[PDB]
């Protein structure tokens, strides 16, 4: 099945900080790579933390690049990999929206993926959505320079 | 404007990573270092390689970042260390050897 | 340690100049800008080309240095503008066309 | 013949300043290139100023890269070019010293060239020498990292 919405939202908050702080929190190889500056986009690491924390851990042998935390659990560090991981583990999406706007997702909650153009470091973003706002809205820099092409929601119960 | 990041081949991404990472090492100013780190992270995102290849690129970068360069004008020539680095034969062989194409 | 400056071919010097000059344009910090300028001047010293080729390289660099790049992390991606620049087809054709080999 | 030592030494002082200041002083294309950051090594520009100022101007059609000043006279901007220019215009050198030390040049004065290894921006340096010190000694950063291989003096009368 799937992480409960409430547990996922709680866990996300624990890592809704700067990438430096995320490294301190998670430690292990996650921390080492963050200290070294190799990881700067916390997006997939926060989603990995959510899965690990809610009883749906990323398997060691999942076909995606990952590093261990101090918890000896595994953290995917590429956005594209996190997106593909969810596609292959979460079952059928509940909503798929072409040219999405936030208003299209009102009233439903869970894990949201948006793919689009305009960002120089990624093809998209993966986060939690509570029916009104994203869990990292506080970091969401921007009608911004990012133009969403497709938005996908997996409902969390 | 979206950058050209998605247009680079896997080898080109690794060379781009090498250059931006080295610049992140040699420069003191936080705004510049953070910019070079952010830029390197973009090339890492699109790579299909495990993190240890970037750790090894860093090992080679450090052979250049620790050099002392001198001239007849006042400068540490930090930028030059990274330009010399990206021509390094060991670096280019490492990338060409890679297990993850 | 003497840098590798004397080992570069004429085309390699011009590409090295292009990169260091662009970095001198995009970064704000004076110590970094001056370092990139000093580094570029080293490649100019060993060139056999007239100054206008460097002025033209600058014209192309400015097409990249003036770009606004955005991402899902906080950065202006200044370093990235120069990495994209050094892959520019116009730049590489300019260098290959050059009258002074 | 050759510039008088006294006039050469006086003229050198007028440009014995930062490259930015040299650009302001000379103006024209010299200034424009300095303002743009294209020239950072004032060495050959100062030597060009000396020649232009003492009645031995660099010819327009000299086979070396050069730019004009506000005076409509010409300024060589590469060290290697300035060295070659002097070799072809100054006549026979008066002293050539392998593995030179400053002490080898004591008691004689004029234009000095030192070629050596250890610098990342040039193969050598060209300046004036009064029998005791160089005219740009105040800028001479450094037994330094530069290892002189050959030193050549053309005496100025």
């Amino acid at each position: 099945n799937r992480p409960s919405f409430n547990e996922a939202w709680l866990a996300f908050r624990k890592v809704n900080h700067s990438v430096a702080d995320v490294g301190s929190i998670i430690g292990g190889n996650v921390g080492k790579n963050i200290t070294g500056g190799y990881f700067q986009n916390a997006c997939p690491i926060r989603m990995s933390y959510v899965l690990n924390a809610t009883g749906f851990p990323i398997a060691r042998n999942s076909p995606y690049a990952k590093v261990s935390g101090a918890d000896n659990k595994f953290y995917i560090y590429r956005v594209n990999d996190m997106i593909d991981y969810l596609t292959h583990t979460m079952g059928k999406p509940d909503l798929i929206v072409n040219n999405p706007k936030q208003s299209d997702f009102i009233g439903k909650k869970g894990i949201i993926v948006v793919k689009g153009h305009g960002w120089s470091n990624a093809r998209g973003h993966v986060t939690l959505w509570n029916g009104s706002i994203c869990s990292d809205q506080c970091h969401l820099l921007n009608n911004g320079p990012f133009v969403p092409e497709v938005g996908t929601l997996w409902i969390l119960p | 404007q979206e950058a050209l990041t998605t247009q680079y081949s896997q080898s080109e991404l690794l060379k781009n990573w090498a250059l931006s990472h080295c610049l992140a090492l040699v420069y003191k100013d936080d705004v510049v270092k953070n910019d070079a780190r952010a830029t390197a992270s973009a090339y890492l995102e699109y790579g299909k390689q495990s993190v240890e290849i970037y750790h090894e690129i860093d090992e080679i970068a450090k052979k250049y970042s620790g050099l002392k360069y001198n001239g007849s004008i006042s400068s540490d020539f930090n930028t030059m260390k990274c330009i010399d680095f990206i021509h390094d034969r060991e670096l280019n062989e490492l990338i060409k050897r890679r297990v993850e194409k």
